[PDB]
């Protein structure tokens, strides 16, 4: 799959190897989309993001052709929402799941109720 | 080299029988010499060691796919400081490193398919695969929300530290796909790169390295054109290449510095005689000299004697002639006489034996001149023979206690003195002089828990009862328990739990059945003219209400007792309860301001005197002895003969231990006062006892 | 309980159930009979497999492997070879041998003449029954061999002493539970029928018991009369000796008697505390020589530990104060007190650890330990504190044993892991006991009775010998085909056979035990009882070894048995009752 | 101690027959057998110097030096490491069966197993008597 | 080495060095003692060797040959 091409992006050091191990361990064998998107978010974590826009990530594309390989799964999976609630690894904020989105934002489950909390705090 | 005056270090040679052995207490004794006495030596034909962690470390490598993997072996291999740049391993992410792998829960192999590989049951946790999930759960998310897919959160690690977790995974990886690799049989023509490979994939050359990488590969390339030249065709497995390898590495050795200038030690090398004024020789014992070496088996030399064959005996036998007559001016032959352990007798070798029966037959002392033939002899041999000793020495300490100036400050807080109280022997020497016996941290388990003993076990029943006494469910906790792997595998967890369980909660009705609300208090009071400033935490309006899942000590109800003497200092009416296990109960009546006040001030003045001077109480041993001499019916102190024996049974009794309890006795606290126990010691902790700690049984109740 | 149908006249069964109930019970409801025998193949064979991969070998294995090989078709042509290479064989101390390898020596040499076979050993003195070695086995080398000789002479021990050890084992025959080990009697030489043993005077009894007064007593009064009464008499002898009262001469040339030849000889470990306080608290130097303890226990090992971890990380002020905090440093109060406040000499100490560490960087363990070792000067400190040799020879051990080590290894984390991780684990290992502080001069010896085969003493107690433990494990030999059957489940006449073994055992204990005493040995012995009731008239003395000699089997009490001690007491034995004083 | 005892009595007999006087009457009755002294002290004189690798053994020992001797029937390796340490191989195996015979076992069937003893350890040191040496016939 | 020396000196059409060698004959023996092996004359170390081996003990017996 992406494990030989993200070895040669951290030869690259585009990406780091922690959002590689954070990405592998929590994407498994799941949607490559999915494992595309927890690699960056855990690389903007890394930098120290706390907010994770869905649309640059999408027209982003850094490495690869996302739309090209992403679209595989069953029905539109354009509608970005529930196609990444689709899986397992992902929660609304119901369950105790690393990954949370709320404002059509990605991110850390923690820094999901830090920036939650701060958002309910400004707006 | 004193009694001559000239003779050159150049001109002293000493030879041995076996090098290996005897190298280490030679380099030891000729790096330890002192200034003055100081001389120069070269050892000669030492085991070849040029870079011995990467070369084990390569052979460790080379043995990969049927070890288990250890954490032990697999840290021993990261210690490696090539290893530790290159893969940026850091000596102070070490220390966390050490931590987190030992707290974690990482004992058995590497994954849970080697597992299956190794036909066990898949216990689907405790892994490298397990702690990481663990480790990056933890770097996710908090421990307070539960479990994601049954695996529990670990929030050591939730920082900017959290780069060594990757760099761990990417070694592990590393370390699987080589697994993977250097199980399957191959011939030689691509057995050839797999040694070039393994070098630039795990080490980053330094400096020194390129000797051992050179060795590394001279020997590989060596091993594989004698093969390829030898035209074999069929593949190989990697355990013959292996230990082939291992074998040949070793056997080089150092010969390039026999003639330094210093002295030299070396073995006895066939046939090599050379003109010198000074040999010495070592390990001249039975049964070691000369080595014997059995023929094969299959030989057919052996069965026709002819002129020019070679035996190893006959070779020894000449050298040492050879080596006799290579001499000058003087012979230093020495042996082991007797055994050091048993002091039983062992024997010099047949040659050094005949050679002494020669001398002793050849020659005569000067005294006896015309005494005896055989009694000459037998005083020849007497006198020629020295006998050393077994240990080379064939202001004395004080009393350690000394006393010390001390002021009393007028604000003390009330920790103070419940530190000082809990154990005053060590309460002296961990705050006073402020030195503590900082413990190494312990080993890494070697396998999943079966059972659970001590602080574990005294957690996890603290934590049931904290439930317990909220009447909360147990089904969550357990669960949380097991996703920790702190409990057996399967139903024994279960069966664990039933018990547990069962027996906290007769000591859970019990606390339920007085339990009421209550708040915290902070005290504010004078004593000697000494104010206490101190918080008092949970206090329940109508008294006083105390557990813990422990078994009943002196030292713990005394706690009780000065929790009911600072409770009363403040007013305070009511009695005072605490509840332990096996419904061990204790109870404090109320009394008089004043008279509070009073046992503060004793207690107060003893503290001022046993931070000034290390102050002997012991809490258990001297409430053992202290408790049955006392009757509780005339409050007063029985002083019959009959018991002064039986209190010296079971003080004794009670502070050296059994097999079952540890012994008191047993503690570096008390081993440094003294090494022995003595009555007059004896004494004077029944006094201190008899002063302080009679006061409890004058109103336990 | 009342399902015996024979409780008609007690408390016709006239329907089976009140039958098969007891049916039922007798036999009982267990899974370890098959979990044992289950585990028992499966461990055996899976540590004999493991051992393949890694090509090492053991003792056990190489013997099987061996007597496998014999097992095999050509075990003639095996055999041929080592008979016509050693033409013949001598084995000595025959007692301790294994079944496997009686079986490879007769399968040798029970044949083929011009090759012999000289078996020299003892049916006494087999007491090594945990160490593998079974004693059945020499019965049955003498159920096919028909040779049997016997020396006569004795060469050690006193002619009265020689008399008193044949009447008192001459009491019944086949005294050893076993019609195959008779106890013959033999002669003493004639240069020491001059020994003599005298006490103000005239001389001494070679051999005498000593006895409880009372109907009925226990361990605890066994143990506090009879350590209190020993250490009494010891100390009569060595109060009466040291003015030349008591003499040990043969014929006329006497010397006085020291520590050194006096001894002592126990069964266990756990009791040796009670002598060796009983024994010190008339101020007496008692050393116990059977212990095997490890060095690793004692604090010299806590010690090293520190100063090597404080030596290590010299920057810390606290690990720096550890270490010198230590006994072996030996500071003072004071010393410490001053050593806090005073910068520089605080920095002085600080600066000399920065170039010891380097100096054990490049030169390994030893240099160092011997630096720090002459730097302070610490060896005339415990020479002159009483009592130091034992805590300095420990530390000389203890740097001994780090050579090993120390250049196998060579990160300076490893060692002091090891080190650590060697204290909890206090391996028996040969080299890790304790060596002699002080073997050159008088002292009292105690010593058990498994290291005490071979070694000769002058005089010798024996308070222990009464005492005894009921074997309960189920483990027996057959009378006949003499293997070593094990049965699971528990069967009476098994266990009676185990137990009749065990008392065999014990009697060849008490062989051992009234030997290598040249002039005068004694002993003591109570009538204790195990049962719960006291005064049944049922005493259990003739359960143990002794009893058996004085009471042939039969119940009795404090009056019997002194008539039968009285009976024969004639001159050689002499009797005396024991006070507690 | 034997082969010193043993050399020292041989030499001891040379004499003696060289010179034709003892005081042991053991030597003295051995030299009263004597049939020819100079055959005796030239064996005599032959066998003292033979003496280094002359066969005293323990069994393990001589086992040892046979094997290596005659192994084509055994089929055993030439060289081998010696160990001591197998308790630690034991402790290892017994909780390796342990696992795999106790794990998938019922609630129902492993409560019996966990009222006669907890743990491999205490299994261990319950049957550990009857691992070494030859194995037991059960009845 | 003199002699040989002296041997490539005198004696012509002779290599520098010969295919007898210690570790020649190891291969050597490894591929040719299982194509000479049951040749009635090989029952000793077909009994060796034939019960069970992964060529530990056929390179063993090469190598103490050689």
């Amino acid at each position: 799959k992406l494990q030989k091409q993200l070895l040669e992006a951290v030869e690259h050091k585009q990406l780091r190897p922690l959002d590689v191990q954070f990405a592998l361990t929590v994407a498994g064998d799941e949607h490559p989309a999915v494992t595309l998107a927890a690699a960056l978010l855990s690389h903007d974590a890394g930098e120290g993001h706390v907010c994770l826009p869905l649309s640059r990530l999408e027209n982003n594309e850094a490495s690869h052709p996302l739309l090209a390989t992403c679209v595989s799964e069953i029905g539109e999976l354009q509608n970005w929402e529930e196609c990444l609630l689709a899986s397992q690894a992902v929660s609304r904020g119901d369950e105790p799941t690393p990954m949370i989105l709320c404002g059509d934002r990605l991110y850390l489950n923690r820094m999901w109720c830090n920036e939650r909390t701060v958002a309910r705090f400004f707006n | 080299l004193e009694e001559d005056p000239t003779l050159t270090p150049r001109d002293i040679i000493v030879m041995v029988a076996d090098i290996d052995s005897y190298s280490p207490f030679i380099q030891a004794v000729f790096g330890s010499a002192p200034a003055d006495r100081y001389l120069p030596y070269a050892i000669s034909d030492r085991r070849a060691r040029q870079s011995h962690p990467v070369l084990e470390a390569f052979i460790s490598l080379l043995s990969l796919p049927d070890s288990r993997f250890v954490s032990e072996d697999v840290l021993a291999l990261l210690d490696v400081p090539v290893l530790a740049a290159r893969f940026d391993i850091t000596e102070e992410g070490l220390r966390y490193l050490r931590q987190w792998v030992n707290e974690s829960g990482i004992r058995w192999g590497i994954d849970d398919d080697n597992v299956r590989e190794l036909e066990l049951p898949a216990t689907g946790q405790h892994t490298w695969r397990f702690g990481l999930t663990r480790m990056l759960l933890g770097y996710a998310m908090e421990s307070a929300q539960g479990e994601w897919q049954s695996v529990l959160p670990y929030d050591e690690s939730s920082g900017l530290i959290a780069e060594l977790v990757g760099h761990l995974a990417s070694l592990l990886m590393q370390l699987n796909i080589w697994r993977r690799g250097l199980a399957q049989e191959r011939p030689l023509e691509e057995w050839l790169p797999v040694c070039r490979d393994m070098l630039n994939a795990f080490f980053l050359p330094d400096a020194e390295t390129e000797a051992a990488m050179t060795l590394i590969e001279q020997q590989w390339q060596a091993i594989i054109a004698e093969g390829l030249g030898a035209q074999y065709g069929d593949a190989v497995p990697l355990s013959l290449l292996r230990d082939e390898l291992a074998q040949r590495l070793d056997q080089e050795r150092i010969s390039q510095r026999f003639l330094a200038g210093p002295v030299n030690i070396c073995t006895l090398m066939p046939m090599r005689s050379i003109p010198f004024k000074v040999v010495c020789l070592l390990g001249m014992n039975d049964g070691v000299y000369p080595r014997q070496l059995a023929p094969l088996g299959f030989d057919l030399m052996s069965q026709k004697p002819k002129r020019g064959d070679r035996s190893r005996r006959d070779d020894d036998r000449y050298l040492f002639l050879e080596a006799l007559i290579s001499a000058q001016q003087k012979l230093y032959i020495s042996y082991i006489g007797r055994s050091i352990q048993d002091n039983s007798e062992r024997f010099p070798s047949v040659l050094v034996q005949e050679l002494i029966d020669y001398i002793g037959q050849s020659h005569y002392l000067p005294g006896d001149e015309a005494l005896n033939c055989d009694e000459s002899e037998a005083r020849v041999k007497a006198h020629l023979t020295c006998l050393h000793t077994r240990m080379p020495f064939d202001k004395a300490h004080s009393e350690f206690v000394q006393p010390l100036p001390f002021t009393l400050p007028e604000t003390v807080p009330l920790e103070t003195l419940q530190r000082f109280w809990a154990h005053p022997v060590r309460a002296f020497f961990q705050m006073r002089l402020q030195v503590n016996f900082r413990t190494e941290d312990s080993e890494i388990p070697d396998t999943e828990p079966f059972i659970l003993e001590g602080l574990s076990r005294y957690q996890i029943n603290q934590q049931l009862l904290n439930a317990l006494v909220e009447q909360d469910d147990a089904e969550r906790l357990f669960r949380r328990f097991r996703a920790a792997g702190d409990l057996p595998y399967g139903a024994f967890g279960e069966i664990f739990w039933e018990t547990q369980c069962q027996e906290m909660q007769q000591l859970a009705d019990r606390v339920i059945a007085c339990r009421q609300p209550g708040q915290s208090m902070e005290i504010d009071l004078a004593c000697n003219g000494v104010q206490i400033t101190g918080w008092l935490p949970q206090v329940q309006p109508d008294g006083l209400l105390r557990w813990r899942p422990s078994l009943l000590s002196v030292a713990q109800g005394m706690q009780l007792w000065l929790e009911h003497l600072v409770y009363c200092a403040s007013g305070g009416n009511g009695e005072s309860r605490l509840f332990l296990r096996k419904d061990g109960e204790w109870r404090f009546p109320p009394l008089a301001a004043e008279q509070a006040l009073h046992y503060l001030s004793q207690l107060i003045e003893g503290y001022r005197e046993g931070m000034s001077a290390p102050l002997l109480v012991l809490p258990e041993s001297g409430g053992a002895w202290l408790k049955t001499c006392y009757d509780a019916q005339n409050d007063a102190m029985l002083d019959d003969d009959s018991t002064l024996q039986k209190a010296r049974t079971k003080f004794l009794q009670a502070y050296e231990g059994n097999m079952m309890v540890r012994g008191e006795g047993d503690d570096i606290w008390y081993q440094r006062l003294w090494r022995q126990l003595t009555p007059e010691t004896m004494e004077a902790i029944v006094e201190q006892s008899q002063r302080f700690l009679l006061p409890l049984f004058r109103f336990n109740q | 309980s009342y399902q015996l149908p024979e409780s008609l006249e007690k408390f016709t069964p006239r329907h089976p159930l009140f039958e098969a109930i007891d049916q039922l019970l007798a036999e009982p409801l267990s899974i370890r009979d098959l979990v044992i025998t289950r585990a028992l193949a499966e461990i055996r064979e899976t540590v004999a497999r493991e051992k393949r991969r890694r090509g090492e070998l053991g003792f056990d294995d190489m013997l099987s492997r061996l007597d496998s090989a014999l097992r095999s078709e050509s075990g003639e042509v095996l055999a041929a070879a080592i008979r016509t290479r050693f033409p013949v064989a001598m084995i000595d101390e025959f007692q301790d041998t294994d079944p496997q390898q009686y079986r490879i020596f007769r399968r040798i040499w029970h044949h083929q003449p011009e090759t012999a076979l000289l078996l020299i050993g003892d049916p006494k003195q087999a007491i090594y029954a945990f160490r593998g070695a079974d004693i059945f086995t020499y019965m049955k080398a003498r159920s096919e061999v028909h040779a049997h000789y016997t020396l006569d002479t004795n060469w050690r021990s006193a002619p009265g002493m020689v008399n008193s050890v044949n009447k008192l084992f001459s009491q019944t025959d086949d005294a050893f539970m076993f019609r195959e080990i008779p106890f013959i009697p033999v002669k003493s030489a004639g240069k020491n029928q001059a020994l003599r043993f005298v006490f103000k005077g005239e001389t001494q009894p070679a051999m005498k018991m000593w006895l409880m007064e009372g109907e009925s007593c226990g361990v605890g009064d066994y143990q506090s009369t009879m350590a209190q009464v020993c250490a009494a008499q010891i100390r009569d002898w060595l109060q009466a000796g040291q003015r030349g009262e008591a003499l040990l001469m043969n014929g006329d040339d006497a010397r006085p008697v020291r520590a050194s030849d006096i001894s002592v000889l126990v069964r266990s470990r756990q009791e040796a505390a009670q002598v060796r306080d009983a024994l010190t608290l008339l101020e007496i130097p008692s050393v116990y020589l059977s212990n095997r303890d490890s060095v690793f226990e004692t604090l010299e090992a806590q010690e090293m530990l520190w100063l090597l971890q404080a030596v290590m990380t010299p920057e810390r002020e606290n690990t720096l104060r550890s270490a010198l905090a230590t006994s072996m440093m030996g500071l003072n109060a004071l010393d410490i007190e001053t050593l806090n406040n005073d910068e520089h000499a605080w920095d002085v100490v600080v600066e000399e650890f920065d170039g010891y560490r380097q100096i054990w960087r490049k030169r390994g363990v030893m240099p160092m330990l011997r630096a720090l070792m002459s730097a302070r000067n610490i060896a005339e400190n415990l020479l002159a504190t009483a009592g130091g040799e034992r805590r300095l020879t420990d530390i000389l051990h203890i740097s001994e044993l780090l050579q090993e080590a120390g250049t196998q290894l060579e990160s300076e984390h490893a060692l002091v892991r090891w080190l650590s991780q060697h204290i909890l684990e206090p391996d028996s290992n040969a080299s890790s006991q304790q060596m002699r502080l002080e073997s050159d001069k008088h002292l009292v010896q105690i010593v058990t009775i498994h290291k005490s085969k071979g070694l000769e003493y002058p005089l010798v107690w024996l308070p222990f010998i009464t005492n005894f433990r009921v074997q309960e494990q189920a483990f027996y030999h057959d009378r006949h085909s003499f293997e070593a059957v094990l049965d699971l489940n528990a069967a009476p006449e098994s266990v009676d056979l185990a137990e009749a073994e065990r008392l065999a055992e014990d009697l060849r204990l008490l062989y051992v035990a009234l030997t290598r005493s040249v002039w005068h040995c004694s002993l003591g012995v109570a009538p204790l009882v195990r049962r719960r009731g006291d005064k049944k008239g049922d005493t259990d003395v003739h359960q143990s070894a002794l009893g058996r000699l004085l009471q042939k089997g039969e119940p009795q009490d404090a009056a019997g048995l002194r008539t039968c001690i009285e009976a024969l007491c004639d001159d050689d034995i002499a009797w005396q009752t024991a006070q507690t004083g | 101690e034997l082969r010193g005892r043993i050399r020292s009595n041989i030499h001891e007999l040379r004499i003696a027959c060289l010179r034709e006087t003892t005081d042991n009457p053991l030597y003295e009755r051995l030299l009263e057998e004597i049939d020819d002294k100079a055959q005796a002290a030239q064996w005599l004189l032959l066998a003292e110097r033979q003496m280094d690798e002359a066969a005293v053994f323990t069994i393990h020992g001589f086992c040892q030096r046979m094997l290596n001797l005659n192994a084509f029937e055994s089929g055993m390796l030439f060289e081998q490491q010696l160990i001591e340490d197998e308790s630690l191989l034991r402790y290892q195996a017994c909780a390796d069966f342990w696992r795999r015979h106790c794990y998938p076992l019922p609630r129902e069937i492993a409560q019996v197993v966990f009222e006669t003893w907890k743990g491999p350890q205490a299994l261990l040191r319950d049957i550990n008597r009857y691992l070494q040496g030859e194995a037991p016939v059960i009845k | 080495s003199f002699i040989w020396d002296m041997f490539v000196r005198v004696l012509p059409e002779i290599p520098k060095e010969s295919a007898f060698n210690k570790q020649s004959m190891s291969w050597k023996l490894m591929t040719l003692l299982p194509q000479l092996l049951e040749r009635e004359d090989f029952t000793l170390l077909r009994h060796y060797l034939t019960d069970d081996s992964d060529k530990r003990k056929l390179f063993q017996l090469s190598s103490k040959a050689a």
